[PDB]
């Protein structure tokens, strides 16, 4: 039947099973098939949201342009905002990683302390913010005791 | 005393132009939708009233004829209540002659029939007015529609009113032949949310039945327990 | 956003209605909700205001004749 | 915005010319009076005598409305059926007073370019202003005084311009109290509703057929 | 703003009154004082009387002070804030008047009935009227 | 054309035969009545057209009942034709009810007759005015007015026809409240003469009726007598 | 009519019971009258008079006045002036034309 | 009387106290229609603030402003602005606007 | 047209990502645009 | 969106659009009159309100009157045509005798506005005949649904109100009636008369004096129709 | 709807020149001067090669009607 | 297609007289025969009676 909503949501749970075995070039598939579907509600007001963070993973997954990853984040925080706390921090976790990887580690700065954002400080941001100035400090050792001191968000995220 | 000259005559390319213009009044009126399920039929429309000062329960309008017929429209009301009122007194008069119930089939003719009196007869104009009747006779659901013209069909699952061809688009796409009560109740409610425009309650929208118990018009508190979903 | 705004105005109540008003009327309904408040002399717009801004901006015509549905 | 000469070849301001108005303006100047007394008129004697009391009166005794404070009234509507009289009061009435009577038409402030009938209707009030007390007389005001008319898809508002042009001449944004109006018509059911306030043309008087003795005098 | 025609001045009417409002309080008829004076007030509302309107609306502020009625100013405050707009000017002056009682009363409930105040004017019937005595009054609570 | 029937309306919400029709009453000769404690009294100016008109021909005052009286105006046929339906509703309610019938269900019965020629294209608007007089011990003094579109309304002092603006004027100035038919029938003479016009109309007939205690309930014209009086205190007031 | 370009829309309507009464004192004012002449009556029968035959009906009242030589205006004159301009108001044609 | 008081909101005071709507933050209103039945007040009104008042004030026909050249009936537009835009708190009281 | 709006519309859609090649999905996300999108009214 | 095609305009047939212009037209008609009639409903009460307007003093003052009686527990307030008024006022009260005649008991409100609905629907059915310029709302009290208010336009139009306005200001009393009904109840007492009092001084801005006002009143308490006198008008409306 | 704003964002957010005309400015009552004013904007927005031209209010020089008389 | 659907103003089309005229002309009266005419339309139902 032409119930196009559920099929979205369903095929982007199947997007993610894929990766969570780690079968990249089957979870691509079926992320295409959930993006082509979901061009077809006029207002899909959360898997919008939902479909662009499961975008951004794969983009960051495959490691092939990491500035595409910040734009489909950039609208999962935007979508995500101030109303679904559970999963918006995810995103802001995820944007700040962007910008580091982009060799562009000032940006964090900016980011985290704008109005839009400090509504969600939190022990997530202030893990990546410490990544963030050891970057900047571009200090290996900075990086680590950033790491261990705030290990419980720096290796236990998938 | 009465004009004896029919209103409704042939145009020169063959169409009846008032006709044509009577199912523009109706395209022109509320939504509203029949499922014929497996067990079953259900009718469904909408009543958002211009305000609240308006008596939601003051008017029906899924109205039963018969203990195991009811229909609902889409056009002008007025209209529908003088069909309501022919279509009572027929099922009556064929009762007392027969004394059995009238099958949805033969009440659908003789309202059919009534209604062409109108676009042939003098000093009048075709009613403005489509209808869904449904009924449960022989043991099978009956679900039927009766336009202005007279024309009488068949369906197993149809809507009018406003954007009643994205209605019939939506019916054919999610219609399937063993569906149960429950969930023509469920499709067609989803049907007519389809274009609705509007926040829908249980006062907003009407809810009909007929089963093997007979008519009913589903209560608010039940109309609003489906609307859960 | 840009204006005062007090607490107990909900915006949801008035972007409910079945009227069409583009974008000139959504900005003289503000405008006129607070110009109102300079009519008392305060610098909060009350939903009070409101109320009194949308019946002289958006004036609803009698487009209906419930008769025809 | 005066009017002046210059040399031709030195641009040098020589002397100031007086106002200029419009050809058409000045030829609706009735120089030789039209020669038809009151007695003339026969069966319309409430309404003669109606006219002469709110444009001739009004302008031989100010003395008296003065006295009384109150502001003579602005116009004269005349109308009726197709012949009853109309112009002749008009043109009677144009004989029996010493005074400027500038002499309007209807199908006449028309004119094809924009702006062109304006011109002759502020040309037409600004010449009688100009000079001593004048009576300025509309006839067929019909055809600048059509009901105005909404629509899309084309229409007519040229002639609309003079309507409203001559509106707010008679009253609006200035209290002009020495050019008295009198209009004729024979038929008020397609006047513009602003053209028959009691600002602009007041005294609406009503001209009937002779009923059985103005056809004795009338003969 | 409004000028209207000097017909008859209102003052005289409760220069009588209010002092008489007084004796009744000081025997103990709180309630007799109280509701007879709004009445008053609303007539002269009616003719839009400022000097009248602010005379007569402090002295129930004032005379609720001297009453020890801490639980009937609260009240009293309100009801004469928002019955017919008042006069924009009429609630400044009593502000006035009632913003010196903070500052002076010590003990808790001052902080209790202090907040009544601060909403009476918060942000609605505020501006040059009343709004530096809003600045004043947060300062107290500070 | 919107006016051409009395079943079409305007776009403005008018039915414009009615209009027309109250505009043929309107050119007709004024037609007063009054209303005071003791009874009614009713006045008509006639014109007389030429001076072959015998006195009293083409009255306008009629007796639709023994204790109810007519004044008409307008269309003369269409009157004549509405006092014999108004005769035949008081004979068919006294012989069915069996007493008189009430002034006011008479011209309730009447307005509704008139009102249901103002909606089929079958039949035209009447093009008459009337007004109904009537006195009764229980009842009292009563009088009523019918238009063209059906409307019926009780008043102190009505009139139809030409001059009905200028004749409320003058009748507004008679405190009738508390004044006898006497009083009454020398006011309306009065005020019959101060409405005519003798430039527009050459010459005219005054003709008079009342109804009211003085006649024992019974509705007749004037005396001749009380005439006379009436009009000579008519032509002194016109000094 | 778009807001931002014409944002606000008075209505001015035609005048009220109150207001008519306002009306008259204004022009009626400058007026040698005689008597005790009474606002009252001509409110009541003078509906939709929009701002002018208000006006019209105290400049026709001193018409009416000026006729008979008198420097000398009364009730009735200012009544005989209410109906004289109510006639001549029925060849208009009352539309509102609001606007949409 | 309530008219006045709603046109005056949008002539006189945002062209006095310009600070009080800085404080809620709207933008006072920029045009002003007057509509309403063919005789009750609307000019009269409007002239009643062109005797009063301490600001430019123009008046214009707005059916004197058109000529039969090509772009003149324009230009005379672009000055009426540009006028008022070099001579600040300037108001523009178009008349009758069915014309143009 | 609905065919050469897919083609065309392929071409904006490999822009929004900053690519250099038109891939299968970019043409398949066209057709949902164009005509899945667009399909009503 | 107004396109005609023959007699569109002049008859009661289809217009190209669905439209039957001639209803419309009626419906302007009841404006005429310049009056304007204010309903509300009550827990226990229904009142109507609606202007009367006295143009002369010769009218005698008890004839001009828009509040009729059909029968003992029903009353109705007739708003546009006076003659058409009056003669569905006749019908209704033929149709109220000739049911209590039939089946043995008094008419509920709403088959009456029913059957004034259906002879209206023929009016605007059938080209010989006008749709009647009038519309009615009628109160009363049933026994099992309490107090009810109910309105029959031109069309055949007969939905039950809470509260409700027929006349030239409808739109604005119907406002200002939706406002109040939404605030708490739409009155809740016997001074519900003081409501629609208040709203109809609010869109006439008149302030009323008794003389100018005319209210009918059923209660469950006391269920005949009653026209309330003057001193009670001005009781009422001193009280406010 | 919001036409005219956006144009007045663009020109805000714009790292190229942006020039405004109006509909009603092409046409002057010098007699050939108009096809000359819509040729300047033209070869003015050339030379500084980035830039945005904006003819608002199109209707008043392209409408279908054209009678070739006046 | 979608506007004009039913009655009131519109009528013909200036599309579909031009043939007529001109179609009048090169079936007959016209000397220079290397001219020919085509039409696109969307229906052809809704043809004229004469093309
Ligand atoms: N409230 C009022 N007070 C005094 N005069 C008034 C009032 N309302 C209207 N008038 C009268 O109206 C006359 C004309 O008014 P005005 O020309 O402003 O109205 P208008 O016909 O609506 O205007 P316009 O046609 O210019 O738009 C004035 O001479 C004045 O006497
Ligand atoms: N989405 C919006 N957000 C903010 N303001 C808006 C919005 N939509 C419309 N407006 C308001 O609309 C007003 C007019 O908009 P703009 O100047 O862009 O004209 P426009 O709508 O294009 O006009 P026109 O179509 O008549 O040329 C602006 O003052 C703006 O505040
Ligand atoms: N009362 C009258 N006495 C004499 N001639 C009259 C009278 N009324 C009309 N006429 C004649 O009518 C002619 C003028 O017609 P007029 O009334 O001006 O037409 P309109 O009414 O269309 O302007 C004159 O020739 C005049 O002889
Ligand atoms: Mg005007």
């Amino acid at each position: 039947m032409d119930d196009k909503a559920l099929l979205v949501e369903v095929q982007l749970l199947e997007s993610k099973t894929y990766h969570a075995l780690s079968n990249l070039p089957k979870a691509r598939a079926a992320l295409t098939s959930a993006r082509t579907t979901a061009n077809a509600i006029y207002c899909p007001p959360k898997l919008q949201a939902t479909l662009d963070m499961q975008s951004g993973i794969i983009h960051a997954a495959e490691e092939k342009d990491w500035k595409t990853a910040y734009s489909y984040f950039y609208e999962a925080f935007e979508g995500y905002d101030s109303i679904d706390s559970p999963k918006a921090i995810t995103s802001l976790k995820y944007m700040l990683l962007c910008k580091i990887m982009l060799n562009t580690p000032e940006d964090v700065q900016a980011l985290v302390s704008g109005k839009l954002a400090l509504r969600y400080a939190g022990r997530q941001t202030e893990a990546l913010k410490c990544v963030a100035q050891a970057s900047k400090n571009r200090s290996l050792a900075d990086f680590e005791k950033a790491l261990t001191d705030y290990r419980a968000e720096l290796r236990d995220d998938p | 005393r009465g004009y004896s000259f029919s209103l409704t005559t042939f145009s020169p390319s063959g169409k009846l132009v008032q006709i044509e213009y009577a199912l523009a009044a109706v395209a022109g009126g509320a939504p509203s939708v029949g499922i014929k399920a497996a067990n079953g039929v259900v009718l469904a429309t909408e009543k958002k009233q211009k305000s609240i000062l308006y008596d939601e329960r003051s008017v029906h309008k899924v109205e039963p004829i018969t203990k195991h017929i009811g229909l609902v429209y889409s056009g002008m009301g007025p209209d529908y209540r003088v069909l309501v009122h022919r279509a009572r007194k027929l099922a009556q008069q064929y009762y007392l002659v027969y004394q059995e119930p009238i099958p949805t089939a033969q009440l659908v003719q003789r309202v059919a029939s009534v209604m062409q009196e109108y676009t042939q007869s003098g000093g009048v104009r075709p009613f403005g007015v489509s209808l869904l009747i449904c009924g449960w006779n022989e043991g099978r659901p009956y679900l039927f529609q009766s336009d202005p013209s007279g024309a009488y069909f068949a369906w197993k699952a149809t809507a009018m009113g406003k954007n009643y061809v994205n209605g019939k688009t939506f019916l054919e796409k999610r219609y399937n032949e063993d569906l149960e009560l429950e969930d023509a109740i469920h499709t067609a409610i989803l049907t007519l949310k389809e274009s609705f425009e509007g926040q829908m309650t249980e006062d907003n929208i009407e809810v009909g039945i007929c089963n093997e118990a007979g008519f009913r018009r589903l209560t608010p508190t039940e109309v609003k327990d489906y609307l859960a979903a | 956003s840009k204006m005062n705004l007090s607490e107990e105005v909900d915006l949801e109540d008035y972007v409910a209605r079945p009227d069409k008003i583009s974008g000139a009327d959504i900005n003289s309904i503000c405008q006129e909700s607070g110009m109102l408040a300079v009519r008392e002399n305060r610098y909060i717009v009350l939903a009070k205001d409101f109320e009194k801004a949308y019946k002289t901006v958006i004036k609803k015509d009698e487009q209906e004749h419930e008769f025809y549905k | 915005g005066d009017l002046v000469g210059v040399n031709k070849d030195s641009y040098l301001i020589l002397e100031t010319l007086p106002t200029e108005y419009d050809s058409r303006v000045k030829a609706m100047e009735v120089d030789e009076r039209p020669t038809e007394q009151y007695s003339d008129i026969g069966g319309l004697d409430k309404q003669i005598q109606e006219l002469v009391e709110a444009i001739v009166l009004p302008m031989n005794h100010k003395e008296k409305f003065e006295n009384l404070g109150i502001q003579p009234p602005k116009g004269v509507l005349m109308y009726g059926p197709p012949g009853t009289g109309k112009t002749l009061l008009a043109r009677a009435c144009a004989a029996q007073t010493k005074a400027t009577f500038l002499k309007l038409a209807g199908p006449q402030l028309v004119q094809m370019f924009i702006g062109d009938g304006a011109k002759l209707v502020r040309d037409a009030f600004a010449l009688a202003k100009e000079k001593a007390p004048s009576i300025i007389f509309i006839d067929e005001l019909d055809a600048i005084g059509t009901k105005r008319f909404d629509s899309e898809k084309a229409g007519d508002r040229e002639v609309q311009r003079t309507m409203l042009e001559l509106l707010n001449q008679l009253d609006g944004f200035q209290p002009n109290t020495q050019v008295k109006v009198i209009a004729a018509t024979n038929r008020v059911d397609i006047l513009d509703p602003a053209l028959l306030r009691s600002g602009r043309l007041d005294r609406k008087i009503e001209f009937p057929m002779p009923n059985e003795e103005a056809r004795a005098r009338i003969m | 703003g409004r000028i209207v025609k000097m017909e008859v001045d209102y003052s005289a009417t409760v220069d009588q009154r209010l002092p008489e409002c007084a004796k009744l309080a000081k025997e103990g008829r709180l309630q007799e004082v109280i509701e007879t004076l709004l009445s008053l007030e609303k007539q002269t509302r009616t003719a839009s009387d400022m000097v009248s309107t602010s005379r007569i609306l402090v002295a129930v502020v004032k005379m609720c002070y001297e009453a020890k009625e801490w639980d009937l100013l609260n009240e009293n405050i309100m009801l004469l804030s928002k019955r017919r707009s008042q006069l924009k000017q009429a609630v400044a002056k009593m502000v006035q008047q009632c913003c010196t009682y903070v500052e002076e009363i010590t003990d808790l409930p001052i902080k209790l009935r202090l907040i009544d105040t601060l909403r009476m004017v918060t942000e609605g019937k505020i501006y040059v009227e009343i709004e530096r005595a809003r600045l004043t009054k947060t300062l107290a609570t500070i | 054309g919107y006016d051409l029937s009395a079943s079409t309306f305007s776009p403005d919400g008018r039915v414009f035969q009615v209009e027309y029709a109250m505009k043929a009453v309107e050119n007709s000769s004024t037609a007063i009545g009054i209303r005071c404690k003791d009874g009614v009294v009713f006045g008509v100016e006639k014109l007389v057209l030429s001076k072959l008109y015998e006195e009293g021909s083409n009255k306008r005052l009629f007796n639709v009942d023994r204790h109810v009286g007519m004044a008409v105006a307008g269309l003369l046929a269409d009157a004549r034709s509405l006092a014999d339906i108004a005769r035949e509703e008081a004979s068919n309610f006294r012989s069915n009810f069996g007493y008189n019938i009430p002034l006011k269900h008479l011209a309730d019965r009447v307005a509704m007759y008139v009102h249901a020629y103002t909606l089929y294209s079958a039949v035209r608007p009447f093009g008459c005015s009337f007004m109904l007089g009537s006195y009764s011990v229980n009842d009292g003094a009563q009088l009523y007015m019918i238009d063209p579109s059906g409307v019926s309304y009780g008043y102190w002092g009505c009139a139809i026809g030409k001059a009905r603006q200028a004749a409320k004027t003058e009748i507004e100035k008679l405190q009738m409240k508390e004044m006898t038919c006497r009083d009454i029938v020398k006011e309306v003479a009065k005020i019959i003469y101060i409405v005519h016009d003798e430039v527009k109309d050459k010459a005219f007939e005054l003709e008079l009726s009342w109804v009211g205690e003085l006649t024992n309930g019974r509705h007749e014209i004037v005396p001749k007598d009380i005439r006379e009086e009436a009009e000579k205190y008519a032509k002194e007031s016109l000094k | 009519l778009r807001p931002g370009r014409l944002d606000r829309k008075i209505h001015i309507d035609l005048p009220n019971e109150q207001a008519r009464l306002d009306i008259l004192k204004i022009h009626a004012g400058p007026i040698t009258k005689h008597g005790e002449i009474d606002y009252e009556a001509i409110v009541k029968l003078s509906d939709g008079f929009n701002g002018a035959d208000l006006r019209n009906v105290c400049t026709e009242a001193g018409m009416f006045a000026i006729r008979a030589d008198h420097d000398f205006v009364v009730q009735e004159d200012f009544m005989k002036a209410v109906r004289k301009v109510a006639d001549s108001k029925k060849l208009e044609s009352k539309l509102d034309y609001k606007p949409v | 009387s309530e008219q006045i008081r709603e046109l005056r909101e949008v002539i006189e005071l945002p062209l006095t106290n310009p600070e009080l709507f800085q404080r809620v933050g709207i933008i006072p209103p920029k045009g002003c229609l007057l509509y309403g039945p063919p005789g009750t007040g609307k000019t009269l009104l409007a002239r009643a603030v062109a005797s009063q008042l301490d600001c430019n004030f123009l008046k214009v026909v707005s059916s004197s402003i058109v000529d039969k050249y090509i772009g003149e009936s324009a230009r005379l537009i672009r000055e009426m602005f540009n006028y008022a835009r070099d001579h600040q708190p300037c108001i523009i009281f178009m008349d009758e606007i069915d014309a143009i | 047209a609905e065919v050469k709006g897919v083609c065309t519309e392929a071409g904006m859609y490999a822009l929004r990502e900053r690519r250099v090649h038109v891939t299968q999905e970019d043409f398949e996300m066209a057709v949902a645009k164009v005509m899945q999108k667009d399909s009503e009214k | 969106r107004g396109s005609s095609a023959g007699f569109d305009r002049h008859i009661t047939i289809f217009s190209p659009e669905g439209r039957l212009y001639q209803v419309e037209y009626a419906f302007k008609a009841i404006n005429q009159g310049g009056l304007t009639s204010v309903a509300v409903r009550g827990k226990d009460c229904a009142v109507i309100v609606t202007q009367k307007k006295v143009p002369d003093k010769l009218l005698d003052s008890s004839t001009v009157t828009h509040l009729f009686k059909i029968t003992e527990n029903i009353g109705c307030v007739m708003t546009g045509m006076t003659a058409d008024s009056r003669s569905q006022v006749q019908r209704a009260r033929y149709e109220a005798a000739n049911w209590k005649y039939k089946y043995g008991y008094e008419i509920p409100v709403d088959m009456l506005c029913k059957r004034i609905a259906d002879i209206s629907q023929v009016y605007t059915q059938n080209a010989e005949m006008r749709p009647l310029g009038c519309c009615m709302i009628l109160i009363g009290i049933d026994e099992e649904q309490g107090p009810q208010v109910y309105k029959c336009d031109p069309a055949g139009y007969y939905c039950g109100f809470k509260a409700t306005a027929a006349g030239v200001k409808q739109t604005e009393s119907t406002s200002f009636l939706e406002k109040k009904v939404k605030k708490k109840f739409d009155w809740t007492f016997e001074q519900t008369v003081e409501t629609a009092i208040t709203c109809l001084s609010t869109v006439l801005s008149i302030d009323f004096k008794p003389s100018e006002i005319e209210v009918g009143v059923v209660t469950v308490e006391n269920p005949k129709f009653r026209i309330l006198t003057e001193a009670e008008i001005d009781a009422h409306l001193v009280a406010l | 709807c919001g036409k005219t704003m956006l144009a007045k964002a663009v020109a805000h957010h714009t790292t190229a020149a942006f020039i405004r005309v109006v509909g009603s400015e092409f046409v002057q009552k010098y007699l050939g001067e108009g096809p000359r004013m819509v040729r300047d904007v033209f070869r003015l927005a050339k030379e500084n090669a980035p830039a945005i031209i904006f003819i608002d209010e199109i209707d008043a020089i392209a409408t279908k009607r054209f009678d070739a008389q006046t | 297609g979608s506007s004009r659907l039913e009655g009131g103003s519109g009528g013909d089309s200036e599309v579909q007289r031009t043939m007529l005229e001109l179609l009048n002309q090169l079936d007959g009266f016209e000397a220079t025969k290397n001219i020919k005419v085509i039409m696109a339309t969307n229906r052809i139902d809704i043809l004229d009676s004469a093309l």
